[PDB]
C-alpha cells in the first residue's frame, strides 16, 4: 500500500540520484510502489501514467539508451536542467516581489502565483509582505486588473501556446460586437491599461486592442507553433504611437482668471498677467492636441477661462454656451 | 490537480530546510501557507521516502530538536524545482503592471526584480515589455510619502482639490497605502479636518517632511483597512441627465446608472456628483453633447453660467 504522492516522489529521487539510464523493468523492480501490479500491462499503464503526470509537472525527463553496448530504452533527470539558477534578493526586492503577489482574484493565476511564490522562496531568499503594510482594497470593480482577468489570462494561454485567438470585440457600447481573429505577439501595459499586440487576420494591419472591451470569449484557434513574430518589433513603441497621434496640434492663447483653473495651470506653457473685464488673470499659449478634449476643458470653466485664439475654439465654445443657455429644448 | 500541486510543495521543502537551518514551526507554516496539521502530515510523509534501497541510511532523515527542524541528508535534493512558463509569466505580468502604478512600490526595485528573474528564468524579448524603461517622472514625492510610511513621520501635503478647485496645505499621518482600480490612493489621518481622507498621487504637488512622529488615533482607535466612509453614501446627491450617442467618452470612466436605451436619443442616466460645481463644469463641458433633466434647480444654475459666461465672451475679445 503505497500513495500516489509517495510513489512519485521515490519515482523522482530514483531517477535524480542514478547516473545511469533505467529502463523499465528495473524501475519496476526496484523503485517502491511498482511490485503491487496484477499483471505486466497494468504497470506498464500506471507507468506511463505517472511519467506523463511528472512530465506535465513541468520536470525535464530525457530519454535515451542505457549504453553503447545495449538497446533497451532508459530514462533520467538531468540535474543541471532541473536546478534553477541561484539568485540574490535585496531587501526591496522582497518587499516588491511580496506586494505584486496580492494582485490576482482568478483561482488559476492566484494558484499559479502561489507556486512561484514558493518556488522563489525555496530558492533560498525571504519573501515577506507583513513588513510593508500594505494592502489592496479594491478586488471586484478594477476594469482593468481585475475586470480584465480572465481575458488576459486567455491571451496568456494562447500566446505560450503560440495559436491565432478569436474574440468579439467592440469599439464603443454604441456600436455593434465584430468577431476579430488575429494572430497575437504580446502583452503590453500602459498607464496602468492592458494593450494586446497582435496581427489582424481580417484586416492584415498591426492593431493594438484595450482588453477592457473586448469579452470574455477569447477562443484559441490554430495549431501551436504557428506564430512566429518579427524580433526586431519593438511592441512598447507602437503602444506608445497608438496611445498618441497628434503631438501639440497648434499653440492656442486662452486667458484664465487668476486662483482657478489649477488642472489648466499645470498644463500652460507660457503665460502672461493681463486685466480684462474688469477681471484679471494670465493670458496662457499652450498646445492643442485633442480639440474635442481642449474644448470641453476651456466650456467646463465658464467664465474662468475665456478663449482668445485661434478664433474657431472660440466659435466653438461660444456655439456650445449658446446650445447649452437655448434652455434643454434642442 | 491538488495532487501534482501537493507533490510540488512536498519536493520543494527540502530545499527551503536546506537553506534556513533552524525554522521554526510556525514560521515554516506561514512560509508554506498551510495549517499546522498539514504541515506535520507532509513532513511525516516526507520522512519515510528516499533513495530506492530504503535503508535508514539512504533514506531522507530529519533531527528534531525541541520545536525545530533541520535536515542531516537530503539524498539529493539539493536545489528547488524550475519555473514553469504559467506561474513565471504570471508574476513578470504582475510586476510589470505595479511598476507604473505610483508610490505602491519603488520602481528601481520592480526593474531589478524583472532583471535578476529573467536571466533565472531565461525569458527573452518575447515576453510583456512596459513602456518606460526609465520612468524619471516620479517628482520624488512617492519616495517621500514611502518613508514617511515606514518611519511613522508627519508629512505636509499641497493636495488638489477638483471639486472645490483649489489648493490645500496639510498636514496629515500616512496609515497604508491602498489601490482602487487604476488610481491608487495614500490614507492618512488629517488632523486640519481630523479625519481619514484618500488622496491620489497625480493631484499631490510636492511633499514635505517633518520630524513629528506622532501615531495618529485611527490605530488606537480603529484602523479597517477599507474606510470607506464616504466611497458610496446615499446622502451623496445624483443628478439626472441625457447623454447622446457621440458623447460616448464619459460612459467609460464614469459611473453612469439607471441606462435607458432610446433609439430617439431620449432615455438617459443617472449619476451621482459630489459638489454643484462640479456637476456643472462637468455638464458645460460637453456641450450640446449632454442635456440636462434633473434636478431642475441644477438645470436653472447651469443655465445662468451658461449666460454668463456668454456675456463674458462678449465683454472680452
Amino acid at each position: 500500500a503505497v500513495s500516489k504522492v509517495e510513489r512519485l516522489m521515490n519515482l523522482v529521487i530514483a531517477l535524480l540520484s542514478t547516473r545511469t539510464y533505467l529502463p523499465a523493468e528495473k524501475i519496476r523492480t526496484t523503485v517502491a510502489g511498482y511490485a503491487d501490479s496484477p499483471s505486466d500491462e497494468a504497470f506498464s499503464r500506471m507507468f506511463e501514467r505517472d511519467k506523463n503526470e511528472l512530465r506535465d509537472l513541468g520536470i525535464p525527463l530525457e530519454t535515451g539508451r542505457v549504453s553503447k553496448w545495449d538497446s533497451t530504452e532508459g530514462y533520467r533527470i538531468n540535474r543541471d536542467s532541473y536546478a534553477l539558477p541561484p539568485i540574490g534578493l535585496t531587501a526591496d526586492e522582497a518587499a516588491a516581489v511580496a506586494v505584486a503577489t496580492q494582485l490576482w482574484q482568478s483561482p488559476e493565476l492566484v494558484t499559479a502565483t502561489q507556486n512561484a511564490v514558493l518556488k522563489l522562496r525555496a530558492a533560498g531568499v525571504d519573501v515577506d509582505a507583513d513588513g510593508v503594510g500594505v494592502a489592496i482594497a479594491s478586488t471586484a470593480t478594477l476594469p482593468g486588473v481585475r475586470g480584465s482577468e480572465e481575458v488576459l489570462q486567455s491571451l496568456l494561454s494562447a500566446i505560450d501556446e503560440g495559436r491565432a485567438v478569436q474574440f468579439e470585440h467592440r469599439p464603443s457600447r454604441s456600436a455593434d460586437y465584430t468577431t476579430r481573429t488575429v494572430e497575437p505577439w504580446g502583452v503590453v501595459t500602459h498607464r496602468g491599461r492592458w494593450y494586446l499586440v497582435g496581427h489582424d487576420r481580417d484586416r492584415e494591419d498591426t492593431r493594438t486592442f484595450r482588453l477592457s472591451r473586448i469579452s470574455a470569449a477569447a477562443r484559441p484557434i490554430g495549431p501551436a507553433g504557428a506564430v512566429q513574430k518579427p524580433q526586431d518589433v519593438n511592441l512598447r513603441d507602437i503602444v506608445r504611437r497608438a496611445v498618441a497621434e497628434q503631438p501639440t496640434g497648434e499653440r492656442a492663447r486662452i486667458w484664465i482668471a487668476g486662483g482657478r483653473a489649477t488642472a489648466l495651470r499645470r498644463q500652460a506653457v507660457t503665460s502672461t498677467p493681463r486685466t480684462i473685464g474688469g477681471r484679471a488673470g494670465e493670458e496662457i499659449t499652450v498646445d492643442i492636441g485633442t480639440w474635442d478634449r481642449l474644448a470641453r476643458e476651456i466650456a467646463s470653466y465658464g467664465s474662468d477661462a475665456v478663449a482668445l485664439e485661434p478664433s474657431s475654439l472660440r466659435d466653438d465654445v461660444v456655439e456650445r454656451l449658446r446650445a447649452h443657455a437655448a434652455g434643454g429644448e434642442r | 490537480s491538488q495532487v501534482s500541486t501537493r507533490l510540488v510543495r512536498l519536493l520543494n521543502m527540502v530545499p527551503y530546510f536546506q537553506a534556513n537551518p533552524k525554522v521554526t514551526r510556525a514560521e515554516a507554516a506561514a512560509a508554506l501557507g498551510v495549517t499546522g496539521k498539514q504541515l506535520d502530515a507532509d513532513l511525516d510523509q516526507l520522512w519515510m521516502c528516499g533513495l530506492p534501497g530504503y535503508s535508514p541510511g539512504d533514506l531522507i532523515d530529519f533531527d528534531f530538536v525541541g520545536d525545530t527542524i533541520e535536515v542531516t541528508f537530503s539524498a539529493g535534493v539539493d536545489h528547488p524545482l524550475r519555473l514553469t512558463s504559467t506561474e513565471a509569466t504570471g508574476i513578470l505580468v504582475a510586476l510589470r503592471a505595479l511598476v507604473d502604478v505610483p508610490g505602491m512600490v519603488d520602481p528601481e526595485a520592480a526593474r531589478s526584480a524583472i532583471a535578476k528573474i529573467e536571466s533565472a528564468v531565461g525569458s527573452q524579448r518575447a515576453v510583456v515589455e512596459g513602456i518606460t524603461e526609465d520612468t524619471s517622472a516620479e517628482p520624488g514625492a512617492a519616495a517621500t510619502v514611502r518613508t514617511a510610511v515606514r518611519e511613522n513621520r508627519a508629512l505636509t501635503l499641497e493636495y488638489y482639490s477638483a471639486s472645490r478647485d483649489s489648493l490645500a496645505t496639510r498636514t496629515v499621518d500616512p496609515i497604508r497605502v491602498v489601490l482602487v482600480g487604476d488610481n491608487s490612493y495614500l490614507e492618512a489621518w488629517c488632523r486640519s479636518a481630523e479625519a481619514v481622507r484618500l488622496f491620489r498621487f497625480d493631484r499631490i504637488v510636492d511633499a514635505q517632511l517633518l520630524d513629528d512622529p506622532a501615531a495618529p488615533p485611527p490605530p488606537a482607535v480603529a484602523a479597517g483597512p477599507d474606510t470607506s466612509l464616504f466611497d458610496a453614501d446615499p446622502s451623496l446627491p445624483s443628478a439626472t441627465l441625457l447623454i447622446g450617442a457621440a458623447a460616448a467618452w464619459m460612459f467609460d470612466y464614469y459611473p453612469l446608472r439607471d441606462i435607458t436605451e432610446r433609439p430617439d436619443g431620449s432615455c438617459e442616466a443617472t449619476m451621482t456628483y459630489a459638489s454643484e460645481d462640479w456637476m456643472a463644469r462637468f455638464i458645460l463641458g460637453f456641450g450640446a453633447e449632454v442635456q440636462v433633466l434633473a434636478p431642475e434647480s441644477l438645470a436653472t444654475r447651469v443655465r445662468q453660467a451658461a449666460e454668463a459666461a456668454l456675456q463674458a465672451y462678449a465683454r472680452c475679445v
